[PDB]
């Protein structure tokens, strides 16, 4: 008891996890809404966060795949973490405008 | 208890082994992976 | 008499030379030298410079 | 696909394993499911999305699809298993059966 | 775990010591939260631990 | 502070790890180096002002 600070014990607790796009057991308290399809919306997948509008998927992910990405990296696909459902996610509707 | 004797000979693995680098699904594209 | 064409070859070996004197340049960094940087600070410091 | 073919009938002793396929054009291209259905009862459940089981389906069960078949497979089949087991996938927003198969307990 | 207060720079990545090398290394791409505390109330001792 | 002492450190072998023993201080506070870098390196001159 009488060491100096740097020379007394300290309890160390690491907490590692995996925040890559995979299947989520753990997860923080967050109310789930229902499922909106084909209009924009603002969706939150395990976290994903991002808009468009949501529509019925035929791609078929294998059961470790959750999301789906396109060339830029972006998720254009998302599996529902309840129905287990496979989403196709398209930017809402957009276009240049001259006068 | 030893009773097991092995053989073994020398073959070509032509392009066998490769497996999905990651867990995110991807459609029409060439991907590039260090593994 | 030719200065068309040598003013040609000296303007590529002059970009040529700048393009190697800028290897000296710090750029806001601790060092110019890459392994200087690396032998003095660890990963994530170094990684910044 | 569009035409699920699935054997009549297999014969199986309790213990044994049964393997009841499914076949179509390209099925490993879609997602398949299975269901069991009992005499004088409602379908049930068992495979979704290939190789999935619904909680409450026991861990005997399995199944793959692979190429243009997809293929059930009950290992350590018990007495209560048998039963009439379906094949299905969907198509263009229309649902595709097979023909059925009973798996017959010795 | 336990360590002594001046060794828990060394529950991060990149980091080199006697803890870090011997004991409990964390990985260069880690992702997550370290939490350290002293506990010198509960792991000290007059004699010494 | 006012006073403060210099002491000059030369030709020696210098192994920074053992400094942790000797005072009970929580970490180092560097600039243009790393603590966990300092046994890799070789200095001219060292001066500790205390
Ligand atoms: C993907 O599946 C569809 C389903 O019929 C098939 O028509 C298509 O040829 C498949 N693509 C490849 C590359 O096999």
């Amino acid at each position: 008891p009488t060491y100096g600070v740097g020379h007394q014990p300290y309890r160390v607790v690491v907490l590692s996890f995996e925040l890559l796009h995979a299947p989520a057991t753990v997860c923080g308290p967050k109310k789930s809404t229902n499922l909106v399809k084909n209009k924009c919306v603002n969706f939150n997948f395990n976290g994903l966060t991002g808009t468009g509008v949501l529509t019925e998927s035929n791609k078929k992910f294998l059961p470790f795949q959750q999301f789906g990405r396109d060339i830029a990296d972006t998720t254009d696909a998302v599996r529902d973490p309840q129905t287990l459902e496979i989403l196709d996610i398209t930017p809402c509707s957009f276009g240049g405008v001259s006068v | 208890v030893n009773l097991i004797t092995r053989t073994q000979s020398y073959t070509n693995s032509f392009t066998r082994g490769v497996y999905y680098p990651d867990k995110v699904f991807r459609s029409s594209v060439l991907h590039s992976t260090q593994d | 008499a030719l200065g068309k064409l040598q003013d040609v070859v000296n303007h590529n070996a002059q970009a040529l030379n700048t393009l190697v004197k800028q290897l000296s340049s710090k750029f806001g960094a601790i060092s110019s030298v890459l392994n200087d940087i690396l032998s003095r600070l660890d990963k994530v410091e170094a990684e910044v410079q | 696909p569009s035409a699920l073919t699935q054997p009549p009938s297999v014969s199986v002793s309790p213990g044994q394993t049964a393997s009841i396929t499914c076949s179509g054009d390209k099925l490993g291209n879609k997602y398949a499911y299975w269901y069991q259905q009992k005499p004088g009862q409602s379908p049930v459940l068992v495979i979704f999305q290939d190789t999935m089981r619904p909680s409450g389906i026991p861990e005997r069960f399995s199944a793959s699809n692979s190429g243009n078949t997809a293929t059930l497979t009950i290992s350590g089949t018990q007495s209560i298993d048998e039963a009439d087991y379906y094949c299905q996938a969907w198509d263009s927003n229309t649902a595709v059966f097979g023909g059925g198969t009973k798996l017959t307990v010795l | 775990f336990v360590i002594r207060g001046n060794e828990v720079s060394q529950i991060a990545p990149g980091q080199t010591g006697n803890i870090a090398d011997y004991n409990y290394k964390l990985p260069d791409d880690f992702t997550g939260c370290v939490i350290a505390w002293n506990s010198n109330k509960l792991d000290s001792k007059v004699g010494g631990n | 502070v006012y006073a403060w002492n210099r002491k000059r450190i030369s030709n020696c072998v210098a192994d920074y790890s053992v400094l942790y023993n000797f005072a009970p201080f929580f970490a180092f506070k560097c600039y243009g180096v790393s603590p966990t870098k300092l046994n890799d390196l070789c200095f001219t001159n060292v001066y500790a002002d205390s």
